[PDB]
């Protein structure tokens, strides 16, 4: 009997737990705020003829004058944005920006961080376990569309047990051909295209026939509180541009490919809803450096 | 809630000579650090959230009745608000001061094989912030100046870089430093943002959080000192003074 | 040691005080024109440099 | 010989030793007293169709002014009570709740922590133990009246004793049949419907003629000190919604179907009194969850 | 194999669909509200040695003034009541009572008629089937503890399946003697005196040993959404009365020896959800009954 | 939404006299009657809620093409305020009025061979307030006195007791019954807050409810915005064609 599972639900790395406090969760939520408008700035600029618009975007975020001999960085805000991002990835990473730079950074724009005002669809399907006999070949291949190869060189059919956690709230099963899958103890039904399933029900047996090979695609969707400032395109944008700018690039961490990997996988760690939390603020604090650097590269 | 008010080196340094030991410690029994635990936090989840006790939460927990015990429990009340529980330690210790116990021999206690790898470890120090390790870096150097430890005090800063960038930069016996100082050491205070009425998921942000808000209620209370209305009523032997200096610095 | 008697029965009609209900509806004609009044400015005159 | 006990007297875990000093017990009380306040303002507010009633008295209990879209869920306040209501039960429970918070909440009101002003009558039968020769079976089913069926297979009249413990005052035995019983080196009287006994006088042995199965109905009464607040059926609705809740979920505890089963099993332990102090504690604690929660409801 | 099922949950009556309506439900709230206010006037017309307290409570409630000749009734509003209290037992009943009549009655005072605010716990343990093997007897007594009594005559150990339901909130077994129970495809713990279940975790496995009888008493808590005014010593003694006073009296109809029985059986019937509704709004009605009729006998 | 106004037999008399068949079919599908469906409530439960379907909610539904069909869609319009969809009823049928299809013979129906008890189940006479009842029977008295069924309509209530207590004491021939009855057959009226019930026969009513104080006032010039220079479908004179399948 071998078993196989999901590449990136392997070993999640903990979380930082610095930057999570009523503060540091405003400071997020300004950084958002203020980024979003230094975008809008460049379309005001294009209409009214002149810098004026961008120069006071750019005043209200980095608290300094725009010069033409300096590079444009964003000042405090953007230094603190960066390293509490950095903190944030891993309990590793050291916690730099003060609480008094924090508040002080907080207090530029009203709002209230409240992360638990919204939900948002997470589409990374989690494959725990797939238990298969001998004489059985099982491939999962695939994070947002899990495609999983089945081969059954056995004299007789088999019988391989998926288990999709206890976490996410939907999966949907579509395979080459017809095929036929139950819970455990139940009879099953005639062979199907599709199957929808709550995973939050058991483990589920699916029958392998003798010949060509099975592929089953799973595709499932999870709800994550998030605020009511969420958008999941410029969550994702900003996932790859720190990736690369070496602002997760610390000792003893795992690399995912999204941030719905990242997420997912931190949610079915030991504790998972501990983690959860601080993904989010990750989430908005990334949406928030998206922008601030499509504005600003550096 | 008095002690992490302290915003400078010189009120942190001038309440802790003031203050007794018998603060650092408590009387209560609490329960045991580093254990897995489920708590109920109904505002956010229905289900119990899981979290692990340290002895950074400002709630009192079982210590160790050793000198490692002593010393974890007053960094403890410092960095968060309250100590731990080591009974019958002897009133001719309990009555002296925090600083006295930090910086003088003539107590009698014996920290030098204090290792402070361990004492960082078990103190939690990856889930302190940087005022809270700001403190424990003041009391460290405290330590180390009174056992003539200096040496290997710079050899620990020097493994652990980011401890050096948020050194405090005193040295223990001269008071011309701790005036020069503007570090920010403060962990509760008037916030800019906007402080709500609400819960925290984690054990030591939700017990912060309410040192936070009992401040406030602090501040605004009839026990709160407001120098500009009533600077003349404080005694002369309390009133600021900048010759004012710490004793033996 | 000279405290004086303090009597509103005739301001009170019922239970309904007519003079404060009236001076603290004034408060809402007052955010409507402040509201109006930025608004007005920041159309008119744009961002403003010095 | 064979020996039977009562189910629910098995193996009391330990209670928690935390919260029980003067500011905590006065904490609980306020919970308690503005908690009823609670209740009774929505039902100002239901019968008036204004919500200023209610508004005011949630402002009280939980330092906030209610908002739309944001769910009342008792803010502090009950944070903290619904944490405090778990290191009670069990001693393996996290205390997590600072020394700050309970201070500040107690002084939202003024109200006296004492608990033992008053007193309360509780109905758990306590069979310690019945032993019965070889050739007899018995069986003890029930809590609040307790069910002893017993069955003689051999030639001649068997001895059996029960024991009552030391705590519950009256025990009362009622027979399907007229059955005898006294008191360990004892005449035995004429066989009766009913006996009314005293725990403390000692075992008790019953006569079990060989023939048709005889059942004994127990049913005991038992005095605890309590606050004057202390209301039981509260008491037994909030042990409900706290086990439903999922807040009794802890390692290696014992699990009871009422505040009645809890309290009495507690008692007949060793340090049996100093447990009985904390559960009291907890009872009044049980009261004041559930009016807040049938104040405030989730779906 | 043998089944064994609680009494109380065989074959419950539909439950009337008439009265259910917005402003039904203010008439049964304004009912309960002022005899109240009529059991209180009675006792302050004693203290006080004067009848008027009560002249003014009964006039409110009956429209008109009490009279020494006359007998004391509550006037049309006792015989509202009364109707919709048979109406809302069965489908069968007549259901007699005007919608004008209704709406004048809910109009003298001021209530929200809200059945959903508010909870309550009825401690009625459903035992749906518990299936035996050959040369084993089961017997279940009692409805609010309940009594499985279990004897074992066959050469081994014998697996007793029971199935609690999925409505129950939690479900707690004390054992006369120490016993094994388990989940179905779960390893069996050693013997213990108590087991905390949840009825949604699936049907249990009893181990019953060749001997003596074993014995299983069964205490079981579910919460159903009430009105604030709900009060279940009030409830109880009102479903007595009107047993008492032939108002459940109609043709096929079960009956119950308490309210908790009642809705907890209407509960577990095929699409149960549709009667608990129409249960709470009796369940008040029998708390104005009961409150008026020991004001006012007849 | 007028026709549920009503408050008295005269005016539900009148009522049915002015309006045409027209207003009491319907041209929308709908479902299938009798079924057992989940619906959702969300204000009340988080899983759907259980409930069946009927011809009582004031939703439309399939009927066959027969006397059956067209007597079951005018007793809906008049209990529920809706209709159902009966296919191809033809000109001639639509342009009579309510009133004449009960109770005149020119109407070219045949209505002898009704079956009252079959009705009542097939309407849901169980899931009926005192209101509803009283119209039902209204309509089934018209009909048994226009065939001379009077006996028939006896034998029904006799079977069914508790209808026989609240039928209504009117003569379909004589006038002094209508002019003196003092029945209260008012389903809608001004008075309830905009709050969803948990039944859709509750709901459906609650809907008709609210919307009938607005109705009140806004119904008058939409209406007469539209038939300005339009003649009355009502009895319109025509070269009389055809009456199919009947």
């Amino acid at each position: 009997a071998n078993r196989a599972t999901s590449a990136f639900l392997d070993n999640p790395h903990p979380v930082g737990v610095n930057y999570v406090d009523e503060g540091s969760r405003q400071f997020v939520a300004v950084a958002e705020l203020l980024a979003s408008k230094l975008i809008d700035s460049s379309r005001e600029s294009d209409e009214s003829n002149s810098d004026v618009p961008f120069v006071q975007a750019y005043s209200k975020f980095a608290d300094d004058n725009p010069r033409h001999l300096r590079v444009k960085t964003g000042g405090k805000m953007a230094n603190a944005l960066t390293n509490v991002i950095r903190s944030y990835y891993s309990i590793n990473a050291p916690a730099i920006v003060p609480q008094v730079e924090i508040d002080r950074l907080a207090s530029k724009a009203t709002v209230s961080g409240d992360m638990y005002n919204s939900y948002a669809i997470f589409n990374s399907v989690p494959i725990v376990e797939v238990l298969s006999p001998a004489r059985t070949t099982v491939s999962i291949v695939g994070s947002d569309r899990a495609d999983v190869t089945m081969l059954n060189t056995g004299a007789g059919a088999a019988n391989i047990t998926f288990n999709f956690g206890q976490i996410a709230e939907t999966v949907i099963l579509k395979g080459s051909v017809p095929f036929q899958l139950a819970r455990l103890n139940q009879p099953m039904p005639a062979a199907r295209f599709t199957y929808k399933l709550r995973p939050l029900d058991g483990p589920f047996i699916v029958v392998l026939p003798v010949g060509n090979p099975l592929v089953i695609s799973a595709t499932a969707a999870t709800r994550i509180q998030v605020p009511l400032a969420f958008n999941k395109a410029l969550v994702e944008s900003g996932f790859q541009t720190a990736m690369n700018d070496g602002l997760f690039d610390i000792q003893n961490v795992n690399y995912y490919s999204s941030f719905d990997e990242f997420i997912i996988s931190q949610y079915h760690a030991q504790d998972g809803i501990n983690r959860v939390s601080t993904c989010v603020i990750l989430g908005l604090a990334l949406q928030a450096y998206d922008q601030m650097r499509r504005a600003l590269p550096v | 809630m008095d002690v992490l008010s302290k915003g400078s080196l010189k009120e942190l340094l001038a309440h802790l000579e003031k203050t007794p030991l018998e603060e650092a410690i408590s009387y209560r029994i609490g329960t045991v650090p580093y254990q897995n635990v489920l708590i109920s936090r109904n505002e956010y989840y229905n289900q119990l959230y899981p979290d692990t006790t340290s002895l950074i939460d400002g709630v009192s927990r079982e210590g160790q009745r050793n000198v490692n015990g002593l010393i974890m429990s007053i960094i403890s009340y410092v960095v968060s608000g309250s100590g731990h529980y080591i009974p019958n330690i002897g009133f001719m210790l309990l009555r002296r001061s925090i600083l006295d116990i930090l910086t003088k021999h003539d107590t009698g206690l014996v920290t030098n094989n204090l290792n402070y790898g361990i004492i960082a470890r078990n103190l939690t120090v990856s889930k302190m912030n940087c005022e809270q390790r700001k403190r424990m870096l003041i009391c460290f150097k405290l330590l180390a100046y009174k056992d003539g430890n200096q040496n290997d005090y710079e050899i620990y800063l020097n493994q652990n870089i980011p401890l050096k960038q948020i050194a405090p930069n005193f040295i223990p016996g001269d008071m011309r430093t701790v005036i020069h100082n503007q570090d920010q050491l403060a962990i509760v205070g008037i916030p800019a943002y906007r402080l709500t009425q609400s819960t925290e998921l984690s054990i030591r942000d939700d017990n912060a959080k309410s040192y936070k808000l009992g401040y406030v209620d602090w501040y605004n209370s009839n026990s709160f000192l407001r120098e500009r209305s009533e600077f003349n009523l404080i005694r002369l032997k309390d009133r600021d003074t900048k010759y004012g200096k710490l004793n033996g610095w | 040691f000279a405290l004086a008697q303090i009597n509103a029965d005739d301001e009170f009609i019922g239970a309904i005080d007519k003079e404060s209900a009236e001076y603290l509806d004034e408060y809402a004609t007052l955010a409507r024109d402040i509201s109006n009044s930025l608004t007005l400015v920041k159309a008119a005159f744009g961002p403003l440099e010095r």
